[PDB]
């Protein structure tokens, strides 16, 4: 088993590791 | 166009000599047979990251490589795809030139480090894969094949967007092969051991494998070694049939394999616990092990967990690519020479 991080549910950004 | 001037300064332990366009030097990692160093480029106003290549003309596969390595960067014109902005040598001549310099848009990270630090919503998933799924059709369109894609392999920014690189340029012969053990986590069984036997669907398995991680933060077969590698796959996809399973081991490993029991197929859903239904189905596309049935790039892009970037008149394909050079046989000097021609040639994009 392998649960998803965020569940889905029925503008996208990354934050940097620094 | 003039001969920039130059600046000189040490980093990573040795000079760098680059166009005073390019200030800040920043060392931020190391990259293919190089290390890289984000910049300010006064020319174009851009951030870019600037690959000093190390030794690369050492030998004559090294030499080969390096040669290998411009051609395709100047390839490559495509968004999720690295490409160059400026390629240079401090070198005056041929007889004086020894380094290479390629300098491409700076991107803030890798999907590894994003993956380590940060949970990725189903949104999140579906525009990283979509990126690189439209990458990986161009890529395959010139008849390349990338060979190594894993997390670390992909680059991103702030924005989510994405770009493929270190593509096409590493082959299993060669030695102290850098990257090996992660490399495996994300290879397709049936190249694994042999390359007898392969098509371009090779990468949509590494794909599947980096989509699954993206999702639950952990990678999907994290193997030891062959054997164990291939009992982590089983234990998801199932036993295949006995003229199958050969094409996909070794003696050892599928001996090892057949002292278990058969293992069942696993249905994704009940794996991949709380994801997105067209998710669970995509992945289902991509890991199989018949490779003949297993979905191409641009098969994958019509899949509908992209119903909302999906576009097929705003996917381009490459144009043709010659890799008549893969079939010659050279000395040091040969490719140099070659190599410093396309330094030379090369055209800057417009801006
Ligand atoms: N930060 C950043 N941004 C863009 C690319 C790279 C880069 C390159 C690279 C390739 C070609 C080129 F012409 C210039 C740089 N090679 C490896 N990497 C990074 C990707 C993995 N972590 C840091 C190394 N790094």
């Amino acid at each position: 088993v392998y649960p998803v991080s965020v569940p889905y549910s029925s503008t996208l950004s990354l934050v940097m590791p620094s | 166009q003039e001969r920039p001037t130059f600046y000189r300064q040490e980093l990573n332990k040795t000079i760098w000599e680059v166009p005073e366009r390019y200030q800040n030097l920043s060392p931020v990692g190391s990259g293919a047979y190089g290390s890289v160093c984000a910049a300010f480029d006064t020319k174009t106003g851009h951030r870019v990251a600037v690959k000093k290549l190390s030794r690369p003309f050492q030998s004559i596969i090294h030499a080969k490589r390096t040669y290998r390595e411009l051609r395709l960067l100047k390839h490559m014109k495509h968004e999720n795809v690295i490409g160059l902005l400026d390629v240079f040598t401090p070198a005056r001549s041929l007889e004086e030139f020894n380094d290479v310099y390629l300098v491409t848009h700076l991107m803030g990270a890798d999907l590894n480090n994003i993956v380590k630090c940060q949970k990725l919503t189903d949104d999140h998933v579906q525009f990283l894969i979509y990126q690189i799924l439209r990458g990986l059709k161009y890529i395959h369109s010139a008849d390349i094949i990338h060979r190594d894609l894993k997390p670390s392999n992909l680059a991103v920014n702030e924005d989510c967007e994405l770009k493929i690189l270190d593509f096409g340029l590493a082959r299993h012969t060669d030695d102290e092969m850098t990257g090996y053990v992660a490399t495996r986590w994300y290879r397709a069984p049936e190249i694994m051991l042999n390359w007898m036997h392969y098509n371009q669907t090779v990468d949509i398995w590494s794909v599947g494998c980096i989509m699954a991680e993206l999702l639950t933060g952990r990678t999907l077969f994290p193997g030891t070694d062959h054997i164990d590698q291939l009992k982590l796959i089983l234990r998801l996809v199932g036993t295949p049939g006995a003229e199958l399973l050969k094409k996909i081991s070794s003696e050892s490993a599928r001996n090892y394999i057949q002292s278990l029991a058969q293992m069942p197929k696993m249905n994704f859903a009940n794996v991949f616990i709380g994801a997105n239904p067209l998710a669970v189905d995509l992945l289902e596309k991509m890991l199989v092990l018949d490779s003949d049935k297993r979905i191409t790039a641009a098969q994958a892009l019509a899949h509908a967990y992209f119903a909302q970037y999906h576009d097929p008149d705003d996917e381009p394909v490459a144009d043709p690519y010659d890799q008549s050079f893969e079939s010659r046989d050279l000395l040091i000097d040969e490719w140099k020479s070659l190599t410093y021609d396309e330094v030379i040639s090369f055209v800057p994009p417009p801006l």
